[PDB]
RNA sequence: GGCCUGGGAGGGGUGGUCGCCCCUCCCGGGGACCUGCGGCGGGUCGCCUGCCCAGGGCGAGGUUCAGGCGGCCGCAGGAAGAGGAACGGAGCGAGUCCCCGCGGGCGCGAUUCCCUGAGCUGUGGGACGUGCACCCAGGACUCGCUCACACAUG
RNA sequence: CGCCUGCCCAGCCCCCGAACCCCGCGCGGGUCUCUCGGGGGCGAGGGCGAGGU
């Protein structure tokens, strides 16, 4: 998989095909992570990403 | 180098080793490579965990997206096994003897280097939680 | 100080005093359809509302899911079918549908369609789509300024072939090429487009018109229709954990994040919000009459399609609209849009047509033998009735 | 054998193992799928595999037959079809 | 060999720098394995320690003696005890019961030092309470234990929460108070519960059924011990100074009363001889008194172990080797090390 | 001076109520009620309550007993039972404010507890672990009583954390949020099964009953005693008002509706809380949700069933926007004023015409 | 008497004083009753259900053993076995919808 | 009992086994004071919590 | 060492006594727990003040909560006992002999201490009042 | 699937204003209310009908799953002009369910009532006298009593 | 091929080399889809003259 992004200032994508961006850092993955449904591994990923404050509840609420 | 590869980090890579203990990690990879004792990528560690193998896991610092791996740590707490998070993707892979970059590799003990595992375990197995 | 703060507050006495000044609502933070309430023209005022339905963001959990849709980004292995068949697996419910066909290696944009929300799939298919793609050119080019040139020439109306039946007619509205790299021969292009449209076909013929030859290497849709990557996108994982987290924690606050009603894919529509008594007969197949008619949008135009709403924000249904917003101000009856697509569920709310001062008239006169069975008139009829009332069936 | 022929279009740069061309049809009137090309004097160059660009002004790939290539043929060499093994824009357009 | 107090106890080898580890540390008691394979000590840290027997008896100077384990509980250690029918040979015998605060009565493997075995006693609320004391049964079926009014028999083959309860007070009439001491007849089907509630009681081993209730000393009881004849036992008393003799018949009051310095809250050990003859015990002043028991028992010797309390004194049954363990609690002011000892009690 | 001070520093439920949208903004006050805060002191504590810290001997229902001792009132409610060796955050209800009990006895609790395990464990990760698996929703049998074996059932755990451990003495501290009716004497116990030691609940203190916490606004046994004393040796009301508070702050968190004087007295009678009544409504009034409907000076006239939402709300002229839950207010507080409006008026006019 | 047949109710983890914790592993996620005999495949009867505990869809329990048996004879991941009379649905557990 | 605690920079208790907090000072019990509900010695505790400026009274009133 | 326990004083733990004092007033409490001459509870030392029996009350100037000791300076200024605080109630419960702490102690007097007694009251009563 | 059908005018051939066939030009018609769901848009050996020699085979047709990607057919619900400015409420009381770990909690007296227990414990533990106050309040259902039957006065 | 073991084909994952592409003056240096060769892990979609009950 060759195609990359990096966000702007606005805050949307900027592809690239570049390991990375202008102002140095690299540039991450395009494409979402392989997903099997056989997958039994939620309990996993919420318990770290609400360690780190990550998790998509605890992010600030979407505009509608 | 290695304070510059803090800008590239992920949010979910603590407890993040040192520049030192950094160090010694690729020399303990490099050393069970040359013995064939590693295991390599999200899908062999994974099955080997889940099978009954016991060691070191270490994982990569700049992998995006983190649902490739961010099961992982989990895996190891249900066992009690130790992990750590190195800086960079790109030199885990070059330690561990690939001309690509790897997010995770699980190092199993041997009785050609236990000094330089030991020193490595114990580090951290004594690593403080964020 | 926080101290004479707390002081006063013990101390004086507080009153929400009386006014004359007008009352001024800001509904503009409000959500989905109900944004800018009141700004849609007043017909009435004067109805009674049925507390049946409910807002579309605070429906209970399983009126949630089967009234809504997720903006997924689609995995690389899969292919689009086997992804819906997936997620109706994972949120237990028993129809699922999308926005266009992604291939099996191809990621991005899919707006999944839960239940309910599937009437509006040929609507979401038919929707204007975004792609990011990397064309790899099978020999060396001068600079990336002649595959720019390529591009600018298949921006328009094209002649295309699916891959591997008839040519087909495809509009490309907009191209643009992102970069080029000279040592791979690989170059990032983005295109919009109308929906159906190839884009492993728009490389080989970027190659054959470029004369080095080429195809597609990889593929990303970036938006579908009113959803786009950068809003509210959510993958496989989320999905999957968003369920998991609703079992065994009991925790619906996940779901809500991932799954939204299929009333934030209509925003961009015009509305006409409908009385109460009106909505389970449009359900039902009724035509849309102007007594029922509360509010409606400016710039209304004739055959355009409108979403009709309830009072709660509800999406009642899709519909062509007969008569422009100036007429819908100024007429005293008639019809003012006909269905084109029905969204809500039969019986949502009650069944309450044929209670009113002018059908429960038709009524007595059919039963009197003043009208035909079949409510049409008669040589025995008034001239009053007769004349006056406009039969729509005509 | 073509009983008559009209122009099908010009030559245009070659690619791999094919040669493009501009079409210049009389009323914009499209080729049919693998159609047989033909020069000057009614002699099979090829046959049309791909047929690409905008509905007014768009190309055209001719698979060419195996005596043929691609590197022999002229700048703005016109090609031939006969006339019905061609369409208008109008069974597309609409 | 023969026990024989005609002479001063010679010294052999103690254990002092592993409990200096922690400040203020004192042992609370020793008691030798029923075989006399080793001995167990109690101390303020927590810690049950268990020594092997010197090698270099059997072999003078003797090095300072290491245990074999470590046994670590989380609180305060209120009782515990080898089991009733323990042999060396015999693995499965080999274990050391343990009352803690606030905690089940565990068993710990004599070998390896592992937990084994845990009875929990609970109360009408269905909320743990910890056993004040222990005593296996003389056959090794049953472990008796005292609490605040009532003694559990948990049985030994079937370890966890299931016991017989049994009541000393109802309806304000019985032996009041928490049972520190239980203790059975060698000969007769009875056994004696000493409480912290100044009375002694005696009771049936089938039933449970009061036989006796015996009053005499001025403080809480601390221990009990039967002598070998059946009839005859004794008992001891915490901050009181006489060590009281009874006897089964003629009974409902103390036959003697032998002197002893006792001014702590403290379980003051005495242990008989195998044989019965002479009667040991302990001080809070230090000095290890002697009395031999064939009247009233006769003192034999006095002699000072340390310059502090002897709380702990245990007489080895087959050999005559004296254990003795020191030290007490030091009280503060506002702004020497206790020792298990091993002493030979044989003939010249 | 009220002037100068913004409406996000108005007292309770007047509090943003610039905030709330305007439908009218005429109407007729009448010198009727008062806010809430300056209510005559015997009105005060009749509907008000009192953010107990429990002590560690009483039951929970001994304790509401001395308050309505010491207070001399009639009635009491509790928030939920804490067991007698348990301290903490116990909202006592007096009077008219037993009306809310329900509201209180059903809001989510926390708690801070001293767990005591039966054997080590390797280190405070262990138990941490242990707690991280015991969230979410969890099987737990009720205990029995009077011979009567309740079946298994099912309560949340919101959040868990491992605060502090102890290896010596082998005790663990624990801060536990969850749903109201969780048996943490139970999660102690499981807890304990769960690491392979065994365990038992040491100690247990509350820190939250729903709204109120321990961070603010409690008040000790002998507060409740000391200030009754000096209302009743001295006259002097000033600390009774810092123990009591009025039931309004248990109510700061529901959605509001704001009611003309003419209405209030309407509704205290058992009629439905009609359109042409409503001064202004908050934003996010759902259909079937509980709501606070409050005078313009503040006071709770009722607990309300929104039959309208908010966007309903704006659109129509007239109608049913809530039902009745239970009336707080008492009858004729305000006057009668119902039958006067322009409509009824015609209604009856039409009638006798 | 011993049942007609049994089903698989869960695996062993640790002991835990004398008696055992499992994880529970039922087809459709069935929850055992209090006290309901857990037997091994050969249909001879082990303990009884003591606790259950856990999350709703990944429980555990504790098993009070019998008379003769001690916690010490089971492996890890040895399987044990309910009579599926004395199995309920999850679903009573789960709210009323 | 066991539990202590003390307070932290933003008034917060912090609860905690250990008698002394991070900066040396001794920390309180979590727990309230034992009542009798036949204390007579209201008087007592209102006299000299007056005098040291420490009833609650004296204290700034809360913001509601 | 006397500064430190300072910090750890309550609001109304005055007056506090002097460096000097707070010996004087151990040394005194020693000598009367030797002769069996002191109250050591708040439960008794409460009881024998009701009970009008004469003493120095000396007062743990750390206790908390307050709620379990502060009516009793009242009851003193009632019957006019002279009391006093002093900086901790681990000292005051290790100058009776004690390794567990306590907030109060009331000193009665007798002939083996007169003189140490009537020293210490005569401190005591000389002390300002806030 | 080189769509189907009718009328008028002109030219040619054949037969007894008339019938039939072929070519050219012009014009009309192919209808049948609204909504929802399903099927068809080659290749599924899984079921049924039919045909042939508890079984086997088949170029045809159909139902229910699986797979692929506007037009017609079938079934079902309607045949809709959009009503109602007190509907049909409250507060108490009782019976029955839910909730529901609650002999313990509090005080005083005398031998300082005993006790710094290694036993929790002096900011409290116990013994004996003695007294005292606790064991509800809510919600739901059901059958009473009371107050109203309220669209909120520009 | 009822079952089990073993072998072959197809499919999936990882490493190395060659060709191709790019840069410099037959040579040197640096990357990547597809294709070709070698090594490691994995049979129940298909086949088997082998072994066991």
């Amino acid at each position: 998989m060759f195609l990359q992004y990096y966000l702007n200032e606005q805050g949307d994508r900027v592809y690239t095909l570049k390991k990375f961006d202008p102002m140095g850092q690299q540039t991450c993955s395009a494409h979402p992570a392989r997903f099997s449904p056989d997958d039994k591994y939620s309990r996993h990923r919420i318990t770290i990403k609400k360690r780190f404050k990550v998790l998509m509840t605890q992010q600030p609420r979407p505009v509608l | 180098t290695y304070q510059e590869l803090l800008v590239n980090q992920n949010p979910i890579a603590q407890p993040l080793a040192s520049r030192r203990l950094t160090r010694k990690l690729y020399k303990c990879i490099k050393k069970a490579v040359k013995q064939k004792q590693i295991r390599r990528g999200v899908k062999e560690v994974q099955k080997f965990v889940n099978k009954g193998e016991k060691g070191i896991m270490v994982l990569a610092g700049d992998t995006l997206p983190i649902e490739v791996y961010c099961h992982l740590p989990v895996m190891c707490e249900d066992r009690n096994l130790p992990y750590v998070y190195i800086p960079s993707k790109t030199d885990l892979g070059a330690a561990a003897g690939s001309k690509r970059p790897t997010c995770v590799i699980m190092v199993k003990p041997h009785e050609e280097y236990q000094e330089a595992y030991d020193e490595c375990l114990e580090e951290v197995q004594s690593l403080p939680l964020p | 100080p926080e101290e004479d703060v707390a002081e006063i507050q013990h101390a004086e006495e507080f009153l929400i005093k009386p006014e004359s000044k007008v009352a001024k609502l800001d509904t503009s933070q409000w959500p989905l359809l109900l944004k800018n309430f009141d700004k849609l023209n007043v017909r009435t005022t004067h109805y009674t509302p049925l507390a049946c339905g409910s807002n579309p963001l605070k429906r209970e959990i399983g009126d949630y899911i089967r009234t809504g849709f997720i903006n997924l980004d689609k995995p690389s292995n899969p292919s689009s079918h086997e992804v819906v068949a997936w997620i109706r697996r994972i949120l237990r419910v028993e129809k699922t549908g999308h926005s266009g066909t992604l291939d099996p290696k191809v990621t991005g944009c899919l707006i999944v369609c839960i239940e309910r929300a599937t009437r509006l799939v040929k609507s979401q298919q038919s929707a204007g789509k975004e792609y990011v793609g990397i064309v790899r050119l099978h020999n060396a080019i001068e600079g990336g300024t002649q595959l720019s040139r390529a591009l600018e020439t298949l921006t328009g109306a094209l002649f295309q072939r699916p891959p591997l039946r008839q040519l087909r007619v495809r509009t490309i509205y907009e191209s643009k090429m992102i970069e080029y790299d000279p040592e791979r021969r690989l170059g990032i292009f983005w295109v919009s487009c109308e929906a159906g449209t190839y884009i492993r076909t728009l490389c080989v013929h970027l190659g054959l018109l470029l004369g080095v030859g080429g195809q597609m290497q990889e593929l990303r849709r970036v938006r579908s229709g009113v959803m786009s990557e950068k809003d509210h996108m959510v993958t496989m994982h989320d999905v999957l954990d968003a369920q998991w987290l609703y079992d065994n924690h009991k925790d619906e606050s996940y779901l809500r994040r991932v799954v939204y009603p299929l009333e934030k894919l209509l925003t961009s529509h015009k509305r006409l919000v409908m009385k109460d008594s009106a909505v389970n007969a449009i359900c039902y197949g009724a035509k849309i009459m102007l007594p029922g008619v509360l509010r409606y949008e400016d710039g209304i135009e004739v055959n355009q399609e409108i979403v009709v709403i309830t009072t709660k924000g509800e999406a009642i249904c899709m519909a062509i609209a007969l008569m422009t917003t100036a007429v819908i101000s100024t007429c005293d009856h008639g019809i003012v849009a006909k269905i084109k697509r029905v969204i809500m569920e039969r019986d949502t709310y009650p069944r309450k047509w044929g209670l009113g001062p002018k059908a429960s008239q038709k009524k007595l006169m059919i039963k009197q033998g003043l009208l035909d069975k079949h409510g049409k008139p008669t040589d025995s009829t008034p001239a009053t009735w007769k004349q006056e009332y406009v039969d729509y069936s005509e | 054998p073509p009983e008559r022929v009209v122009l099908l279009g010009e030559f245009l740069h070659p690619c791999e193992d094919d040669i493009v061309c501009k079409c210049t049809t009389d009323e914009n009137k499209v080729p049919y799928f693998n159609a047989p090309v033909y020069l000057e004097n009614k002699e099979q160059i090829g046959k049309v595999d791909e047929i690409f660009g905008q509905l007014r002004d768009f190309y055209f790939s001719v698979k060419l037959s195996e005596n043929m290539k691609a590197s022999s043929f002229k700048k703005l060499q016109k090609f031939y079809i006969d006339p019905y093994k061609l369409l208008p824009l109008q069974r597309f357009l609409p | 060999w023969n026990y024989s107090f005609s002479q001063l106890p010679r010294f052999l080898s103690g254990s002092w720098s592993e409990f200096s580890t922690q400040p203020e540390n004192f042992l609370k008691g020793c008691k030798w394995a029923p075989d006399g394979s080793c001995i167990l000590t109690n101390s303020a840290d927590n810690i049950l320690r268990i020594y092997n027997l010197p090698p270099e008896l059997y072999h003078v100077e003797y090095a300072e003696m290491v245990p074999v384990l470590r046994m670590v509980e989380g609180d305060t250690i209120y009782d515990y005890c080898w089991y009733s029918l323990m042999s060396s040979a015999q693995p499965d015998t080999s274990y050391v019961a343990s009352s803690s605060r606030e905690n089940p009565i565990h068993i710990w493997d004599a070998f390896t030092g592992e937990l084994r075995a845990s009875f929990r006693a609970y109360n009408h609320l269905d909320e743990l309470t910890a056993a004040h004391s222990l005593c296996f049964s003389p056959d090794g079926s049953q472990l008796f234990c005292g609490f605040n009014r009532t003694v559990r028999v948990f049985s030994t083959a079937r370890p966890g929460r299931d016991c017989e309860v049994r009541a000393t007070f109802a309806k304000k009439q019985g032996q009041s108070g928490i049972i520190s001491c239980i203790a059975f007849s060698p000969a007769q089907p009875l056994y004696a519960c000493g409480s912290y509630g100044r009375s002694l009681g005696l009771y049936a081993w089938d039933d449970g059924s009061p036989l006796a209730l015996l009053g005499g000393h001025q403080g809480g009881i601390t221990h009990l011990c039967f002598h070998p004849d059946g009839n005859r036992f004794f008992s001891g008393a915490r901050k009181d100074a006489e060590l009281l003799c009874w006897d089964l018949r003629q009974s409902g009051y103390p036959l003697w009363s032998l002197g002893r310095e006792v001014t702590t809250n403290q379980r003051i050990y005495f242990d008989l001889d195998p044989t019965g003859q002479f009667l040991v015990s302990g001080s809070t002043s230090g000095a290890v008194s002697v009395w031999d028991t064939d009247g009233k028992p006769e003192p034999v010797l006095s002699f000072l172990p340390q310059k502090d309390c002897t709380n702990g004194v245990s007489l080895h049954p087959s050999l005559p080797l004296l254990a003795t363990a020191s030290g007490q609690r030091v009280f503060p002011e506002p702004t020497l090390e206790c020792r298990l000892q091993l002493w030979w009690c044989g003939g010249a």
